[PDB]
C-alpha cells in the first residue's frame, strides 16, 4: 500500500487494561514508565474536564519521542482531531509569529455539528386549485388552496398547497414532468430537471436529466458533518460572495492571509456557545504536538505563556533533545533544552532514557517483520553490534538495501557478508567522522 | 460551554470588603493582603474616572498570581466597562509600524456610548389585502388594548411582500426607517390552515398603544469608528484586521468631532482599562512612543507586569530595575507581591480541590501542601488532577498519600529534571 | 523584425486537454496555405494543461453584529460615517499637440473594453468609491439651540 | 550543420551510469571511471529508488571538491531516464522574498513526487452538412455526414446560441462534446480543399464512420500541479508566471486525501520521484530541523545531498560540526564518500573528454598534459584542451602538438600561478 | 559630435591575423599578452560550438579591465548579441538574487528568425460587402484588379473594421491585417497608391533574446481576455519564471531551428566588479554555470584576498571561494611605463582634438607619474578651457601649473587631511 | 463638486398614505441658484496628498485607479 514509513511499524500504545505496560504491544519496547505516563495522558484527553494543560518530553537525539506522540494518537483514535507541528512553520513571511501561534490553536479544537432536515420530493405529475367563492364580495373566482399531485418512485400523492405558494412555484420552471425539492416546513422549491424516463427513448439530449427520485417524499434525515473552528473563522472573516464586483476584485489581487481581529474571535466563541446549548452542535477539542519547540525563539514563549493561560486553549505536547543551550533570540540566556525558567514551571515534563543493546534486538527484529524480510541470525548478531556503536537509525536503514542485495544474489535471507559489504560501503557517526579527520 | 476549567477559573473578583479591607477568603481568592488593598483602591478610582493617563506596575516572584489579581480586577469591573489585555510580543507584526499597534490598542480601551430615541409600532397582522395590477394596499392591526386600520405604502408593500408575512401575526415597523421584524407568532396566526406547512410556539399579543417612540442606546470604541469611516469600505477590514496606517488626520478629526458630540449630551464617553502582560517585552521605542502616549486625553489607565531584576533594556546593553528606563519608572507607582506561607497555601490548594470536585485525604493535603511549598506551587496545581485520575483509575474515591507519591515519581519535575539532565549531561546537545 | 505571433505557448485559449488536433495534423498555395497553419497550430496543441483539472462547505450562519447593541450593519455604518475629505483634486490630464492617431486609436479601443464588462456591475461599483462630500446636522441641533 | 542549444558542458561526455547490471561497476563505462566505491553505492541505491518500496530515505555524498559529485549525480539521473521525476537545484533557492524557507521546501519536496492518471472521454464529432436556424423549434438539422455516413437531430436552445456565438458554418467538421455539448470549433470541410478557400483560418477535411466514437487519454502531474491548480481560481497562470505563493496546508491535506481515495480505486498511481540538492551546506539550521520531519511524513521521496567541507559552523549558529550539518539529521542519512583520482584514471577521463570535444593531439602532448593536470587541477586540463584546440586550429595544423600546450599554458594561468603572483605582488592590487 | 566618454577612444585590438599584437592600435596599447589572450577566446566565441565556459580579468586599479572588455565586444560587432551588467545591481527588492542571475543569463542568448511575406495595398477606393466565396472586392483604383479566395465571413470581419474607401491597409494576405494608413478627408492625409503588382513582400530578419520571449509568454498579453483588461492597469511585476516553462520554450525553440528557419547565436554576459557578490550568489553561479547551455561569461575584480561578503571571516583571492575560484579560468594585467602614459595621454588628447606644445606634453606625464594615471587624464579638458579664455590654442606648461595647483588629487589630499 | 444628493420627499406628499416609509421636508425657501464665499483652510500636505491619488473625476480608468 504505502511504501514503509519511518513510524509505519508501530500501532498501539498497547497498555494493559489496568494502565500497566505489557512489555512488547504493536510495535513497542522499554520506556514502560513513559508509557504509562502516555496512558495517564490519554486518560486525562478523554476525560474533557481539564484545559490548557501541557506536557515537555526530554529524550537524547534519535527522537524516538515521534512514536510516543504517534501511540497517544492512535489509541486516541480519530473520534478527536490531532495536528502535528515543526518549529520552522513559525517563521513565515506573510503573518506574524503570534498570527500563527493562535491560528494553529485554533485550528486545533474541532466540532461536530448535527442539523436535522424534511423535504418532500417526487415529479410533478398533476397541479389543481381548490376552488371557492365563499370570500367575501367579488366574483368567487377564487382558490382556496392547490392541489399539487406528486410522484416518487416509491408511488404516487398529492398535499394541501396553500394558494401563496402558487405563486412561488410560478417563480420556479414548474412543468409537467420534472422534479422538486419542497421543503415540509419552510416550503422552498426548486426545479431539478425533466424525468430522465422522457430523455430514456431522446436519441439526442443535450439536457442533463435529472433521475425520478426513490423512496418516500416525506424524508430528509439528520446532516451532519465536522470542522475546525479555524475553518470557521477563514470562513466568515472574509464574506465570500463570489458573484459581486468584489469577488473580481479579489480574484485581480493574489489570495493571501491577514491576521484575524480579535473580536471575530470572540464573536465566534459567542455564536458557537449558541448553537452548542441548544445541541445543534457538539465539540471535540484536540491536542496539539510541536516539535523540536527548542527552535522557537522568547517573543512566542513569552506569547505561549498568555496562550496556555487561556480557558480554550487544547491539550499540547513539545519535545526536544537539546541541552542547556543558549536560548534563540537571547544572546546569552541558556536554559535546559532553551526554553525559559518560566514558562519550563508552569509545564509537565517527562523523560527517557538510553537503550539497551537487547531493546535493539527487539526492536530490530519488529522492523524486519514490518518490512516483511527474513533474516538470518547472524545478520541479527552483526547488526546488534553495529547498533551499539553505531546509533539504532543508522542500524536500521541498512535493512532493505541488504534484502536488495540479496535478492540480486537470487537470496532471500540476508547474511553475515551482505551486512558486512553494506557496512564497507556506508560510514557511521565515529567512522565518518574520522574519514573526515 | 465553550468554555473549561482554566487556570484561572477559580478567580471572581478581588474579595474586598466595603472598606476595601480585604476578607481572608472571597469569590475564590485570598493573599497578598496589601495588594488586595492597592487594586481595590485602584478599581475605586477607575469607577470615578475623572483623571486620565495613570499608570501602575506589578512586579514580584514569578507565579505568584500577577496574572491572578489582574484577572480578578477584570472580573470585577463588570463588561459595560470596556477592557482589553494583550502580551508584549504581540505588538511586533509585519504588517505595520509599531506605534500604529499601541495607538490601536490604546483606541480600543476606551468607548462611546451613543443614545438615540426611537419611533416603532408593534400588533397583530388583524387582517392584510394587497392589490396587485402599482399595488394598492389595505391593512389593520391590533393589540391587547384596541384595534386600528391603515393604508399600506408602496415602498411598505414591497418590504412587506419580500417579507412575506402571514396575517395574524405579530410584527412590529419602524417609520423612518420603514423595516420590519417578527417577534413571534400568535395563536391565531399560526393556528395555519389544514395544510401542513409547519408546526410553532406562540407569543403574547402585545400591549400599550401602537406608537412607542421609546429610546435606544448603543456603544462602540473609538479605534472601531477610526477604522469604519477610514478607508469608506473599510468596514469589511474590521474583521480581517487588515487597517494599515490610519492616517492622523483622521484621528484628530474624530477626536473634534467626538468631542463636540460629548458636550452636547448627543453621547458618553468611557474610561477603559488597557493592560499589557511581560511588559519587558517592550523595546525603547515602544517606550519612548508610550511614554507621551499618556498626555493625550483618551488615555486608559495602564496595568503592566513584570518580575525582573536589573535587567538589560530590550534593544541595548543597559541594566534596569525591570529593564524599564528610569523616564517610565518615575511616571508610575509599584506593587509588590511576597511569596506566599504556609497554612494560606493549604487554603489555595483546598479552594482549587473545590474547583475541581475532587475531595481527598487530611494527609493528603499536608504532604502535597508542603511538597509545592518546597518546589513550586504550580506543580502542585499540576499534580492536583494527575492525582485525581489515578485515584479514579484506582476505582476508588478518596487520594491517597501513596497515590500522590505514585504520580509525583511519575512525573519528574524541574529540580529533577536538572538532577537527570546531571545524572547525564551528554545525553542532549549544546550544554 | 517580426510580429512572433507565433510561439506563445501561453493562451491556452484553444483549451483542447485532448491532443486530438495531433490526428488532424498528421493526416496553387492550398498543400502549402494547409501545412503551414497545420504545422503552426500544433506548435500550439502541446499546451494541454486546461482540461483533466481535477476539481473539487457553506456554513454562512450570518455576519454576526459587532457589538452594536442589538441592531448592527447599517445603523452604525450611517450613524458614525461622516468623515470628508479636506480636498478633493481631478486626474491629471497630459496636454500634447496634435497627437498620432495610432494611439487614439488604442485607448479608444480600451475606453470601449471597459464598459460592457463593467456595465453590469458599472452601476453596483459606481455606487461605491464616492467618498461624502458634505453633511447635514438635523434639528438634533434644536437642542442647543 | 544545425547547432543545437546543448554544446559541449561539464559532463556532455556522460550519457549515463554505464556499469554492469549485477551492480558491478566497471572500470570504465559510459564515461563513468574509477571511484567504483561510489559507484557501487549508486548502483544499489539507484535500483533500490527503481523498486520503490520504501520512502524517506536519505543519502548524502561527500569527499574533495572536483572529484565528480555533480558528474556522479548526473550519470545516475541518466540511468533514471526521463518519464521519471528527478529534480535537481541549489542550496541557495530556499530563500525567496515572498514564501518563507518552510514553504520553500514544502514546494520542492511535493514536486518531486509524480502521479499519473487515465480516463474515457466517449465524444462524439463529424461534419456537419448544415443546420436550419431552430426558428421558434431546437429541431437543429444536425447532418454530421462523416466520409460514410450521416444523421439528424435536435438542437437545444444552448446549441444554437454556442453555434451561432461561435459563427459556425454549415459544411463544416466540428466536434461536439457528448456532455458538455461544447462546439469546440475545428474549421471546414474538404468540399472546399482536397474550392479550396484560402485565409487565416485552418481547414480540416471530413472524418469517418462512427460519430460517436471511445478516446481513453492519460495525464502525468506532480503534487504541485494539483496543489497549484486547486489553490485557487486561476492557478495555471500562477504557474506559468511561476508567482504563487503559500498555499495553505488544509488544501495539500484535502489534496493528499483525494488523491489516495483515487489511487485505492485503481484510477490514479504514484510515481515517486528522487530529489536532489547540491550544496546542503549553504542551507540554514531552519532547513535541517524541518527536512527532519518531512521525510519521516509517509509521502517522502527519496533524497540526494552534496558537499565537501570538513568540520564548519551551522549557519545560523556558532557550532563546528561535519560538513557544518547538525549531528541531528545526519544520524537519518547515509555517508558516501570517494577519494581523489590516481594516474591513469586522470589519463582515461582526459581522452574520454577530448573525443567528446572531437580534437586530435600528440600522444606526448596527452602525457604532458597529464602530468600538469595532475599537479595543478582536473579542471585546468579540461579547458586547456579547448583552448589548444582552437590555437592549434589558429596553426592551420591538425593533430595538437606540445608546445601547443606550453605555449597555452604560458597564455593563462592556473589557481595557484596567480595565487602567488598576487602573493608576491599583493602591493599593488586592492585590498590586500 | 556625442559626449567624449573614457572609452570612446578604444576601437579594436590592433593583432595582426597572425594575432601577434602591435604595440598600439585601434585606440589600444600595452598589455599584449591580455590583448592575444581575449583575442583568442573571441575567437572561440566565434566557434559557437562550446558553452559554459568562464574567465575573470585580475587587474590593479585602472589597467582597462572595462577597456579590454569593450574592446572585445567592439571585435565582436552589433551581430553578437552582448548584454553587460553590473556585479552590485543584483541586490534588488522585487526578486530573489538567482532569479536575477538566471534572467540575466537568458537575454545574454539571442537568436534570430528569417521570413518572407506577399502583401496587399494601393487599390482601395471601391469597398464592396460581397457574400461570396472568393474575394469580388474588384480591387483596382491605382494599378490592377486582383481576385482571391476569401469566403463571406471574411468580407463583413473585415468590413466591421470600419473600413471606408481607399484608405490603404497593409493586408499581408497571411496575415489578412487591418494595417489602415488611414483615412484621407476626401473621403488631407493622401494614402498614396503605389504602381505596380499589389502582390509586394520582402524578405525580414528578427533578432530576438530568450529572455524577452520568456517574459512575453510568462504573463498574459492583457488585451487577448476581456476578463484580463485589467491586466494593463495593474502595477508590472517581475516574477520568478517557473523552471518548466523554460524547460517548455527550449522544447519549442528546438522545434523552430528543426523547421530550417531559426537559427541561435550565443552571446555574452560581462559582469564586472564581482568582488561585490555575496557567498550564495557564488553558490549558484556554481550550478548555474553548469548548465550546458550557459553562455561564455566574464568577469572583473581587483581586490586581494580579503574576507568573503556574508562569510564575514574567510579570505580568498579577490574574495571569492576557492572552489569557485577552481573552476574559473585567469587573465591579468599588469602595470605601465612612463612611454605608455605619453602615449595613452596623446591618444586622449588626439580624440578630443587637444593640442599640447610637448614641452606641456612631457611635464604633464611627469604629475602623473607623481600620483597615477587617472588623475592626470582628468586634466586634459580643463587646461585646454584655460588656453580658450586667453585665446591660445593649445595648452601650455603655464596652464598646467595653474590646474595643478587649483586641484589637488588623492595622493596630496591624503597628506592635507593629516 | 458635481456632488449629487436628495433629501427625502417634498412636504406636499404628506397625505397621500399613512404608512409610506420615506420622510419628507418642504420645498425650498430660496433660489434655486446661490453662490456664497467661504473661509476655508487647507495644509499643503493635504493640498499634494489629494493630487496625487486622484479621488476626483469619474471616468472608469480613473475609477479603477
Ligand atoms: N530518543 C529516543 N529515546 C527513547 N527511545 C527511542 C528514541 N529513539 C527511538 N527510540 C525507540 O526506538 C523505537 C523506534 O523509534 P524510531 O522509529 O527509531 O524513532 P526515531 O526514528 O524518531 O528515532 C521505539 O520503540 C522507541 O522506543
Ligand atoms: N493568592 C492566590 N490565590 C489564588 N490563586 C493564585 C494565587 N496566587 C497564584 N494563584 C494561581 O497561580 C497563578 C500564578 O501565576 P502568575 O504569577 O499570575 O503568572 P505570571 O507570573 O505570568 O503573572 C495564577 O494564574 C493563579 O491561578
Ligand atoms: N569519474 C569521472 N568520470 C568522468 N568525469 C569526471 C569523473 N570525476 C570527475 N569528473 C569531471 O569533473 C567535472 C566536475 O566534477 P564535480 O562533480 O563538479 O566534482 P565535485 O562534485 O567534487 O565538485 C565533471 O565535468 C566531470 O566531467
Ligand atoms: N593599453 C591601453 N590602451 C588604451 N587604454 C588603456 C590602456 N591601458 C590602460 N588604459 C586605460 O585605463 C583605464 C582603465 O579603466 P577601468 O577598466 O575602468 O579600470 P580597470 O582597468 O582597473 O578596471 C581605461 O580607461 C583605459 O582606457
Amino acid at each position: 500500500t504505502q511504501r514503509i514509513a519511518s513510524h509505519s511499524h508501530v500501532k498501539g500504545l498497547g497498555l494493559d487494561e489496568s494502565g500497566l505496560a505489557k512489555q512488547a504491544a504493536s510495535g513497542l519496547v522499554g520506556q514502560e514508565n513513559a508509557r504509562e505516563a502516555c496512558g495517564v495522558i490519554v486518560e486525562l484527553i478523554k476525560s474533557k474536564k481539564m484545559a490548557g494543560r501541557a506536557v515537555l518530553l526530554a529524550g537524547p537525539p534519535g527522537t524516538g519521542k515521534t512514536a510516543l506522540a504517534l501511540a497517544i494518537a492512535q489509541e486516541l483514535g480519530s473520534k478527536v482531531p490531532f495536528c502535528p507541528m515543526v518549529g520552522s512553520e513559525v517563521y513565515s513571511t506573510e503573518i506574524k509569529k503570534t498570527e500563527v501561534l493562535m491560528e494553529n490553536f485554533r485550528r486545533a479544537i474541532g466540532l461536530r455539528i448535527k442539523e436535522t432536515k424534511e423535504v418532500y420530493e417526487g415529479e410533478v405529475t398533476e397541479l389543481t386549485p381548490c376552488e371557492t367563492e365563499n370570500p367575501m364580495g367579488g366574483y368567487g373566482k377564487t382558490i382556496s388552496h392547490v392541489i399539487i399531485g406528486l410522484k416518487t418512485a416509491k408511488g404516487t400523492k398529492q398535499l394541501k398547497l396553500d394558494p401563496s405558494i402558487f405563486e412561488s412555484l410560478q417563480k420556479e420552471r414548474v412543468e409537467a414532468g420534472d422534479v422538486i425539492y419542497i421543503e415540509a416546513n419552510s416550503g422552498a422549491v426548486k426545479r431539478q430537471g425533466r424525468c430522465d424516463t422522457y430523455a430514456t427513448e431522446f436519441d439526442l439530449e443535450a439536457e442533463e436529466y435529472v433521475p425520478l427520485p426513490k423512496g418516500d417524499v416525506h424524508k430528509k434525515k439528520e446532516i451532519i458533518q465536522d470542522v475546525t473552528l479555524h475553518d470557521l473563522d477563514v470562513a466568515n472573516a472574509r464574506p465570500q460572495g463570489g458573484q459581486d464586483i468584489l469577488s473580481m476584485m479579489g480574484q485581480l489581487m493574489k489570495p493571501k492571509k491577514t491576521e484575524i481581529t480579535d473580536k471575530l474571535r470572540g464573536e465566534i466563541n459567542k455564536v458557537v456557545n449558541k448553537y452548542i446549548d441548544q445541541g445543534i452542535a457538539e465539540l471535540v477539542p484536540g491536542v496539539l504536538f510541536v516539535d523540536e519547540v527548542h527552535m522557537l525563539d522568547i517573543e512566542c514563549f513569552t506569547y505561549l505563556h498568555r496562550a496556555l493561560e487561556s480557558s480554550i486553549a487544547p491539550i499540547v505536547i513539545f519535545a526536544s533533545n537539546r541541552g542547556n543551550c543558549v536560548i534563540r533570540g537571547t544572546e546569552d540566556i541558556t536554559s535546559p533544552h532553551g526554553i525559559p525558567l518560566d514558562l519550563l514551571d508552569r509545564v509537565m515534563i517527562i523523560r527517557t532514557m538510553l537503550y539497551t543493546p537487547q531493546e535493539m534486538k527487539q526492536i530490530i527484529k519488529i522492523r524486519a517483520q514490518t518490512e516483511g524480510i527474513n533474516i538470518s541470525e547472524e545478520a541479527l548478531n552483526h547488526l546488534g553490534e553495529i547498533g551499539t556503536k553505531t546509533t539504532l537509525r543508522y542500524s536500521v536503514q541498512l535493512l532493505t538495501p541488504a534484502n536488495l542485495l540479496a535478492k540480486i544474489n537470487g537470496k532471500d535471507s540476508i547474511e553475515k557478508e551482505h551486512v558486512e559489504e553494506i557496512s564497507e560501503l556506508f560510514y557511521d557517526a565515529k567512522s565518518s567522522a574520522k574519514i573526515l579527520a | 460551554r465553550i468554555e473549561r476549567i482554566g487556570a484561572h477559573s477559580h478567580i471572581r473578583g478581588l474579595g474586598l470588603d466595603d472598606a476595601l479591607e480585604p476578607r481572608q477568603a472571597s469569590q475564590g481568592m485570598v493573599g497578598q493582603l496589601a495588594a488586595r488593598r492597592a487594586a481595590g483602591v485602584v478599581l475605586e478610582m477607575i469607577r470615578e474616572g475623572k483623571i486620565a493617563g495613570r499608570a501602575v506596575l506589578i512586579a514580584g516572584q514569578p507565579g505568584t498570581g500577577k496574572t491572578a489579581i489582574a484577572m480578578g480586577m477584570a472580573q470585577a469591573l463588570g463588561p459595560d466597562t470596556p477592557f482589553t489585555a494583550i502580551a508584549g510580543s504581540e505588538i511586533f507584526s509585519l504588517e505595520m509600524s509599531k506605534t500604529e499597534a499601541l495607538t490601536q490598542a490604546f483606541r480600543r480601551s476606551i468607548g462611546v456610548r451613543i443614545k438615540e430615541e426611537t419611533e416603532i409600532i408593534e400588533g397583530e397582522v388583524v387582517e392584510i389585502q394587497i392589490d396587485r395590477p402599482s399595488k394598492v394596499g389595505k391593512l389593520t392591526l391590533k393589540t391587547t388594548e384596541m384595534e386600528t386600520i391603515y393604508d399600506l405604502g408602496t415602498k411598505m408593500i414591497e418590504s412587506l411582500t419580500k417579507d412575506k408575512v402571514q396575517a395574524g401575526d405579530v410584527i412590529t415597523i419602524d417609520k423612518a426607517t420603514g423595516k420590519i421584524s417578527k417577534l413571534g407568532r400568535s395563536f391565531t396566526r399560526a393556528r395555519d390552515y389544514d395544510a401542513m406547512g409547519s408546526q410553532t410556539k406562540f407569543v403574547q399579543c402585545p400591549d400599550g398603544e401602537l406608537q412607542k417612540r421609546k429610546e435606544v442606546v448603543h456603544t462602540v470604541s473609538l479605534h472601531e469608528i477610526d477604522v469604519i469611516n477610514s478607508r469608506t469600505q473599510g468596514f469589511l477590514a474590521l474583521f480581517s484586521g487588515d487597517t494599515g496606517e490610519i492616517k492622523s488626520e483622521v484621528r484628530e478629526q474624530i477626536n473634534a468631532k467626538v468631542a463636540e458630540w460629548r458636550e452636547e449630551g448627543k453621547a458618553e464617553i468611557i474610561p477603559g482599562v488597557l493592560f499589557i502582560d511581560e511588559v519587558h517585552m517592550l523595546d525603547i521605542e515602544s517606550f519612548s512612543f508610550l511614554n507621551r502616549a499618556l498626555e493625550s486625553d483618551m488615555a486608559p489607565v495602564l496595568i503592566m507586569a513584570t518580575n525582573r531584576g536589573i535587567t538589560r533594556i530590550r534593544g541595548t546593553s543597559y541594566q534596569s530595575p525591570h529593564g524599564i528606563p528610569i523616564d517610565l519608572l518615575d511616571r508610575l507607582l509599584i506593587v509588590s507581591t511576597t511569596p506566599y506561607s504556609e497554612k494560606d497555601t493549604k487554603q489555595i490548594l483546598r479552594i482549587r480541590c473545590e474547583e475541581e470536585d475532587v475531595e481527598m485525604s487530611e494527609d493528603a493535603y499536608t504532604v502535597l501542601t508542603r511538597i509545592g511549598l518546597e518546589t513550586s506551587l504550580r506543580y502542585a496545581i499540576q499534580l492536583i488532577t494527575a492525582a485525581s485520575l489515578v485515584c479514579r483509575k484506582r476505582k476508588g474515591t478518596e487520594v491517597q498519600v501513596d497515590d500522590i507519591k505514585r504520580v509525583y515519581s511519575l512525573f519528574l519535575d524541574e529540580s529533577r529534571s536538572t538532577q537527570y539532565m546531571k545524572e547525564y549531561q551528554d545525553a542532549f546537545l549544546f550544554n | 523584425e517580426n510580429k512572433i505571433t507565433r510561439h506563445e505557448a501561453e493562451l491556452l485559449s484553444k483549451k483542447k486537454i485532448p491532443r486530438k488536433l495531433m490526428e488532424e495534423i498528421s493526416t496553387e498555395e492550398k498543400t502549402r496555405l494547409l501545412k503551414e497553419r497545420l504545422d503552426q497550430i500544433y506548435l500550439v496543441n502541446e499546451r494541454r494543461c486546461s482540461q483533466a483539472p481535477v476539481y473539487g462547505e457553506s456554513p454562512s450562519e450570518l455576519m454576526l453584529t459587532l457589538c452594536r447593541c442589538g441592531e448592527s450593519l447599517q445603523d452604525v455604518i450611517d450613524r458614525v460615517a461622516f468623515v470628508i475629505p479636506p480636498v478633493v483634486a481631478a486626474p491629471p490630464s497630459l496636454r500634447v499637440p496634435r497627437p498620432p492617431p495610432l494611439y487614439s486609436h488604442r485607448m479608444r479601443i480600451l475606453r470601449q473594453g471597459l464598459r460592457e464588462h463593467a456595465a453590469p456591475y458599472f452601476q453596483q461599483l459606481r455606487q461605491t468609491t464616492a467618498p461624502r462630500l458634505l453633511q447635514f446636522p438635523e434639528l438634533r441641533l434644536v437642542q442647543f439651540d
